[PDB]
């Protein structure tokens, strides 16, 4: 996350971190239930073997609540391709169930039609993660969050070198130096409605990080709600 | 559901020219039929408190 601020205790409880063999975080995830993590399909290409850490807010200190989970099944969308980055979604079924607690709770999955007309029409969403704090800079050792405005699909398409599909949406700022960044990939984009946070996006890609005239691109979770439900019912 | 979300706390749908509120898994619709009531200590979408 470029800009933004550190999450406080219990503020971003659905955050998950995918860790490689080096025990290094390389992508985020979103807790959907005790057995499932939502992440980006492109993240699965970075580490042949990885595990999931929940409850961590500082990667340099082991604190109460942190726990590691092995993945039992990886369900990657069959239409994902790096040529277009379309269908950038995957669900992970963990070998053992997550015990919810302070800093470890799932984000809610919304109903499709209502999400399209009511959630996707809100002014802003919240993105979080342990990714780079500057383009090509070091990853954050602390969990950060950032409020990002939804961006009009057409303005986004005009700003982008690449095709923005209906399975994606844009969010962020035209020139203000705040944005998600590499490493936050796969992580949560949630939208608050009244007093409940609903998962609305998966951090997917961007041209640089916080570049002037460029936005953050997220996988549109509403387009995959049925796919997620099917995937979650083994 | 166009405005005020049908006074629904979470989901709102129009069933037969009439508002129908509903909630995410882990919640139960309240007596007033608008609010959502969590079933456990860690319902989805809620920030955690000590
Ligand atoms: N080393 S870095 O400079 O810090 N890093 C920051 C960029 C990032 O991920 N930012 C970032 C910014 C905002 C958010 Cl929400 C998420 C990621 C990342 C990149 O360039 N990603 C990226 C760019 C383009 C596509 N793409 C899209 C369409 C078709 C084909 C195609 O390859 C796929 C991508 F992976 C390089
Ligand atoms: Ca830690
Ligand atoms: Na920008």
């Amino acid at each position: 996350i470029v800009g933004g601020q550190e999450c406080k205790d219990g503020e971003c409880p659905w955050q998950a971190l995918l860790i490689n063999e080096e025990n290094e975080g390389f992508c985020g995830g979103t807790i959907l239930s005790e057995f499932y993590i939502l992440t980006a399909a492109h993240c699965l290409y970075q580490a042949k073997r990885f595990k999931v850490r929940v409850g961590d807010r500082n990667t340099e200190q082991e604190e109460g609540g942190e726990a590691v989970h092995e993945v039992e099944v990886v369900i990657k969308h069959n239409r994902f391709t790096k040529e277009t980055y379309d269908f950038d979604i995957a669900v992970l079924r963990l070998k053992t169930p997550i015990t919810f607690r302070m800093n470890v709770a799932p984000a809610c999955l919304p109903e499709r039609d209502w999400a399209e007309s009511t959630l996707m029409t809100q002014k802003t969403g919240i993105v979080s993660g342990f990714g780079r704090t500057h383009e090509k800079g070091r990853q954050s050792t602390r969990l950060k969050m950032l409020e990002v405005p939804y961006v009009d699909r057409n303005s986004c398409k005009l700003s982008s070198s690449f095709i923005i599909t209906q399975n994606m949406f844009c969010a962020g700022y035209d020139t203000k130096q705040e944005d998600a960044c590499q490493g936050d990939s796969g992580g949560p984009h949630v939208t608050r409605f009244k007093d409940t946070y609903f998962v609305t996006g998966i951090v997917s890609w961007g041209e640089g990080c916080a570049r002037k005239g460029k936005y953050g691109i997220y996988t549109k979770v509403t387009a995959f709600l049925k796919w997620i439900d099917r995937s979650m019912k083994t | 559901c166009s405005l005020d979300n049908g006074d629904c706390d979470q989901f709102c749908h129009e069933e037969q020219n009439s508002v129908v509120c509903s909630c995410a898994r882990g919640y139960t619709l309240a007596d007033n039929g608008k609010a959502c009531i969590p079933t456990g200590p860690y319902p989805c979408g809620k920030q955690t408190l000590e």
